[PDB]
RNA sequence: CUUGAGUGCAGAAGAGGAAAGUGGAAUUCCAUGUGUAGCGGUGAAAUGCGCAGAGAUAUGGAGGAACACCAGUGGCGAAGGCGACUUUCUGGUCUGUAACUGACGCUGAUGUGCGAAAGCGUGGGGAUCAAACAGGAUUAGAUACCCUGGUAGUCCACGCCGUAAACGAUGAGUGCUAAGUGUUAGGGGGUUUCCCGCCCCUUAGUGCUGCAGCUAACGCAUUAAGCACUCCGCCUGGGGAGUA
């Protein structure tokens, strides 16, 4: 039973509706396999220290989940890779 | 307007190897209009590396720089050069308004192996 | 590599008296569990030689404890050897 | 007292010396963007380094009082870098030719003044 | 006595960083080796999120 | 029987190992914008590229490799070796308690594994570097040192090879024998309101200086090359010879 804090960056170019759809879909796909979200927080607009590829900024938001060892990474490592609307992410432990 | 670009704020790109010095003057975004090199002005071999060659190349570059008009400029330092320490005073004495001095040393984060021998 | 809870239940069910934690039967049982876990890991991860060295040390410890048991009391050794199904 | 070999040793020692002095001598609080030139005896046991500093006559002194401590590190790394057998002792001296040459340009004014 | 360094608390990660954005050596900051290891881990993790610069001079 | 050994319980640190993914700098190359006559090289030169637009600057892209700061006379590992970050799997060690098994221990021929770099086989990849090779330079001569390129290789997967100045040139295990002073991971006590300070005590590493003692000397000295016991490996003048 391990807590996997994960934060991810969505580009500022998205619309508000698309942004909310992204956030809800990602929390849902994170927690749908057996994980249960303990805290989903929207850190919000915050200046980056480097242009990622060509975007100056992004949206920080944090999701904290506890599950088995292969419920958090499994869908991120695919979907975040294909989905170009995400540009940065990682998952940490306790 | 490429030839006669009227801008008083560009950036000064000097480059001084341990054998040669290349000086070029660009715009703020970095559009080159003129340059000077020790190899262009009769300096060969060792005399290219000597600091006064770099200073005089800086003078002859600045001449063409204000030929089209240029007042303020920022200096970027690339590589170890024996002529760079007096270059800033050379440009400022040439009739310039140097604002920011920045040393840009490309230091690789252990990307490629350096040549073993000299 | 066996989770603490699995360790506790193995020493629960291979115990000899209610307070016993370390004894040839309990140690051999938990060592067999760890050996099987590391064997599974090496089955999945072949070129992992440090873990295999640790597994060899575990196998040696278990074999030495088994020899001690067989020399000390034969009947409990004879009933233990088939409880986990080892030492054909 | 000089041979081509000493010249090559001086050039290749200058290239590495400038690198180390400006990229590895952290601890001395007075780091300075320096230029250098090095000469050696024919037997490569003695080497003279000539360099320039930016600052006043107390900042050159602070930088020198820092180079004096750092000489050990410089010699260690330099021997760890080059194939040369015997580490030459190193002393650091200002390149007075910079100011002298500048004074050398000064009387040029006098020649042009009287002829004008 | 913080006893835990978190990479989302950028104030502490800027207090122990250079004007070049590089990690300050333990001698300059005067911290402990254990907390130094935690600090460099946190700083690298923050750098991975573009939360801290790799090379800054402007 | 519990002292050695081991399992527990509470903790600790770690570039220990294998697999996948992610990131920045730098590199070469490609494309584009500006821009003209040079670039790089050396002691000096020369080879070569450059008007077909070079080098320089700015932007974008492709691919490979290794991870600047941290970085330490630091850490981990049996050795070789292991430094970007995240996750998964996994080995070892240390501290305190210690009720638990109750000598279950040490060494270890044969045997079986791991084993730097180079090298071999089948494939893949190939950015930098670079044996061989090509050219130039240097030289009384230069096949070399220097420069311009550059193949194998350096990288990955699976096999083979099984060697090193593989070194602490010090086999493993255990016990005893003055001290002083750093440093890594812990533990405990005291003081202080409070440790974020400090002092004292202690365990396990890792350094330096030094008694007794040993050594032919250099030197080692609680990490012994001292005092003892156990087991294994090896030596008996130099060359021939690591030869037949």
């Amino acid at each position: 039973m391990r807590t996997y804090e994960v934060m991810y960056i969505v580009r500022p170019n998205i619309e508000e509706d698309a942004k909310k759809a992204l956030v809800e879909r990602f929390n849902g796909i994170l927690a749908t396999e057996g994980a249960e979200v303990l805290e989903a927080k929207d850190w919000g607009k915050r200046r980056l220290a480097y242009e990622i590829n060509d975007f100056k900024d992004g949206f920080y938001n944090i999701v904290r989940v506890k599950s088995d060892n292969n419920k958090a990474t499994d869908e991120f490592q695919r979907l975040a890779k294909i989905s170009d609307d995400i540009i940065r992410y990682m998952v940490i432990r306790e | 307007r490429r030839v006669k670009k009227n801008i008083e704020n560009g950036v000064a790109h000097i480059r001084s190897t341990f054998n040669n010095t290349i000086v070029t003057i660009t715009d703020e975004f970095g559009n080159a209009l003129s340059w000077s090199s020790a190899g262009a002005l009769g300096f060969k071999g060792s005399k290219k590396s000597t600091p006064f060659a770099a200073q005089m190349a800086s003078e002859t570059a600045s001449k063409s720089a204000m030929e089209h008009g240029l007042k303020t400029v920022e200096v970027t330092v690339k590589g170890p050069g024996p002529g760079r320490e007096s270059a800033i005073r050379a440009l400022q004495s040439a009739g310039l308004e140097v604002t920011a001095i920045r040393d840009v040393t490309p230091v690789p984060h252990n990307g490629c192996r350096p040549p073993k021998r000299r | 590599a066996i989770s603490q809870e699995r360790k506790n239940e193995i020493i629960k069910e291979y115990r000899v008296h209610e307070t016993d934690t370390g004894s040839p039967e309990v140690q051999i049982a938990v060592l067999t569990a760890e050996i099987n876990a590391v064997n599974e890991h090496l089955r999945t991860h072949k070129k992992d030689h440090h873990s295999r060295r640790g597994l060899l040390k575990m196998v040696g410890r278990r074999r030495h404890l088994l020899n001690y048991l067989r020399s000390k009391d034969i009947q409990r050794y004879r009933e233990l050897i088939k409880s986990l199904g080892i030492r054909r | 007292m000089s041979s081509m070999r000493a010249e090559r040793v001086g050039e290749q020692m200058k290239k590495e010396l400038m690198d180390i002095i400006n990229n590895k001598v952290k601890d001395p609080r007075v780091g300075f963007i320096t230029i250098t030139d090095v000469v050696l005896t024919n037997d490569l046991s003695q080497a003279k380094v000539f360099l320039t500093v930016l600052g006043n006559d107390k900042e050159v002194e602070n930088t020198f009082k820092a180079l004096d401590k750092a000489k050990g590190f410089i010699k260690s790394e330099l021997g760890s870098r080059m194939r040369l057998r015997i580490m030459p002792e190193l002393m650091y001296e200002y390149d007075q030719s910079i100011e002298y040459g500048n004074k050398i340009e000064r009387m040029i004014q006098d020649l042009h003044k009287q002829d004008r | 006595g913080i006893t835990h360094i978190d990479y989302k608390d950028t104030e502490l990660l800027k207090r122990f960083i250079s004007e070049r954005g590089k990690i300050l050596p333990r001698r300059v900051t005067g911290t402990s080796a254990k907390y130094q290891r935690m600090l460099t881990t946190a700083i690298k993790r923050s750098r991975h999120m573009a939360l801290l610069p790799y090379v800054k001079e402007e």
